[PDB]
């Protein structure tokens, strides 16, 4: 609405060469100027000089020096990174990446790359022991590198060994602001895309990745300098004793994009594995089924909460499953299955990666398989069909669902048990006064090649009706 | 007009009237440019030439009815 | 265009002069999107006024054998 009073202020202001002149005479004798020119940069006419302005916009942004030799050759520099386009070291690799987004319109994606090598350094060193910092870093993906290699050497299978079965996990080494990626596991429900081909050419986000970096940290740690890994076993990894080494205040850490929900035991086991803590301060634990429903109500967007109560509700092409999660479900122990969320796992040396990984890849199986009756389809109060099914957990890695005999009267219970990342072995039971079900092997087999409940319930049903 | 901004901006960061004179050059240009302007709208233009169309065509059959009559015995 | 791109052009000289004083004072940004929202949009009115440049061509063609039509019927 300001336009009209600008206009206005125009019309009467307009009834030059004097200031013009006014200008000059303060001539002869800060931060607005740039915010002007970084909002026009966006819509700059395409040219050397606008691209010369935009990259050196995009640096004040950054805060990195913003130097210039020429018109098309500049230079980033900063503390300890140096790179040209037309330190402690020259360029690392001329990756194609950078090139990529650099020759087209793709500006935002290279800010976030430069951001990332900066964060690279976000380090609280004196410029020497963050220099010698990041060259242990190198030692480290040296490692990681030769563990692959010798999995590798183990059996000639495809990445799907690699990935959700294996050592450590698939590797994407790091290339400009993507850093060492490690992948884990892939669904088989997120496998499938509206049956995907799992070529070399494998995307970054297809699946979740666990990336391993260094982070300072409040402790001060013993690191190794050097390559840690020189002699290879046959099949096997054996890691030399360290000590170049030295008492430097920081650690290993692998990040998570997003958090998994985690038991306890899993906590203690972890801690059991590696030996340093996970979290500082003791955190409120909590059973995991909210934790989880939350978790995964995330893949799917939606600013309006979906009202669930505990109540899930799941849409099947001839079936339509009512669930209740049953938390707080009495274990034998006297508690419910309590959990919290990760985000962060911390490591001292490069042989704790492994064991690590494989417990995480358990749980999320088992967080995956528990989840898959979470869904935000609703279709309320049918009187047809409207199976009501309870699941309640038993032990550790272990639960069960309990569910009114598809034909007869008595209840039926399955109970299923996580073994590892892709074994799960499955029980029935059943009354005296009852008829022929299914098989565990069957129910097992359901499992591996889903790892979802409704649809080993629509399994379980069919087999049982066509009987 | 953004390389004019581009430029005016560099040359108060690095230093004029002649980017004044080329602005009232574009708009001798857009006075000149604005006789084949819209002046009777998008659709009186465009209405127009369909009713040429008609009148046209309407034209061609009258004649090449006149001229395909068979009077003659 | 006609009508709308005097309006515009005139527009854009006027405004243009505020923001060299508005520069010259100093040594408000609801203006500033201002002169952009301006920006966006003769740009589109450019073209505009080269389409009907093609189209001025075609009108006039039509005529020819409007009128030598009229003359072969009188």
């Amino acid at each position: 609405l300001s336009k009209m009073s600008s206009l206005l202020e125009r019309l009467h202001a307009k009834f030059w060469s004097e200031t013009i002149k006014l200008v000059r005479q303060v001539m002869e004798k800060q931060h607005l100027v740039s915010c002007l020119e970084t909002l026009q940069k966006a819509l700059k006419v395409t040219s050397l000089p606008a691209m010369t302005d935009r990259l050196e916009s995009i640096a004040r942004q950054n805060g990195l020096g913003s130097h210039l030799s020429a018109s098309g050759t500049e230079c980033y520099i900063t503390s300890d990174m140096f790179y040209v386009e037309v330190h402690h070291g020259e360029n690392p690799v001329s990756c194609p990446e950078l090139v990529q987004q650099l020759r087209e319109k793709n500006f935002d994606e290279f800010s976030k790359h430069l951001k990332g090598l900066v964060n690279l350094y976000n380090l609280p060193g004196d410029n020497k022991l963050k220099t010698k910092m990041y060259l242990a870093l190198q030692s480290l993906e040296q490692d990681l590198s030769k563990m692959a290699i010798m999995y590798w050497k183990a059996t000639n299978a495809g990445p799907l060994d690699k990935i959700l079965h294996g050592s450590v996990g698939y590797l994407t080494p790091r290339s400009g602001g993507h850093l060492m990626n490690l992948k884990y596991y892939v669904s088989p429900s997120d496998l499938l895309d509206d049956i995907i081909l799992h070529e070399n050419n494998v995307s970054r986000s297809l699946g979740m990745n666990a990336s391993v970096t260094i982070e300072g940290t409040s402790a001060v740690y013993k690191l190794p300098i050097a390559p840690l890994i020189m002699g290879s076993h046959p099949v096997d990894n054996k890691w030399t004793p360290s000590f170049n080494s030295v008492d430097l205040p920081a650690c290993f850490f692998l990040k998570f994009p997003q958090p998994i929900p985690v038991s306890r035991a899993f906590v203690q086991k972890l801690q059991n594995c590696t030996g340093i803590p996970l979290f500082e301060t003791q955190p409120t634990y909590a059973p995991l089924y909210e934790l989880i429903t939350q978790f995964e109500l995330s893949k799917d967007p939606d600013p309006i909460p979906l009202n669930h109560n505990m109540r899930f509700y799941a849409a099947l092409p001839g079936q339509q499953h009512c669930y209740f999660l049953n938390k707080d479900a009495p274990l034998p122990d006297g508690r419910s299955l309590q959990g919290t969320l990760v985000s962060k796992i911390t490591f001292q040396h490069p042989g704790r990666v492994p064991l690590i990984l494989n417990l995480i890849r358990h749980q999320v199986a088992y967080n995956t398989l528990i989840g898959s009756c979470v869904k935000r389809t609703i279709l309320k109060e049918d009187s047809p069909g409207l199976l009501q099914f309870e699941v309640c957990p038993l032990s550790e890695s272990r639960f069960s669902v309990s569910f009114q005999h598809p034909v007869n009267d008595s209840l039926v219970c399955v109970v299923m048990d996580v073994q590892d990342s892709t074994h799960v072995s499955c029980k029935l039971y059943k009354g005296l006064s009852d008829a022929l079900i299914c098989t565990d092997d069957f129910i097992a087999k359901v499992v591996q090649r889903c790892m979802s409940i409704p649809v080993t319930m629509r399994a379980i049903r069919r087999k049982a009706e066509t009987i | 007009f953004l390389p004019l901004v581009h430029n005016i901006i560099k040359c108060m960061d690095k230093d004029q009237d002649l980017n004044a004179l080329k602005s009232k050059f574009q708009e001798m240009r857009k006075l000149i440019s604005t006789m084949p302007g819209i002046h009777l709208s998008p659709e009186q233009q465009q209405q127009q030439l369909q009713s040429l169309r008609e009148q046209v065509r309407t034209k061609n059959e009258l004649l090449q009815k006149y001229k395909s009559l068979c009077m003659f015995e | 265009t006609r009508e709308r791109l005097l309006s515009a052009l005139e527009d854009l000289e006027v405004l243009s002069r505020e923001l060299i004083e508005m520069l010259a004072i100093s040594r408000e940004n609801q203006v500033l999107e201002l002169l952009i929202h301006r920006d966006g949009e003769f740009q589109e009115l450019m073209k505009l006024a080269l389409n009907q440049g093609k189209i001025h061509h075609e009108m006039q063609v039509l005529e020819k054998e409007v009128e030598k039509r009229d003359s072969d019927i009188q």
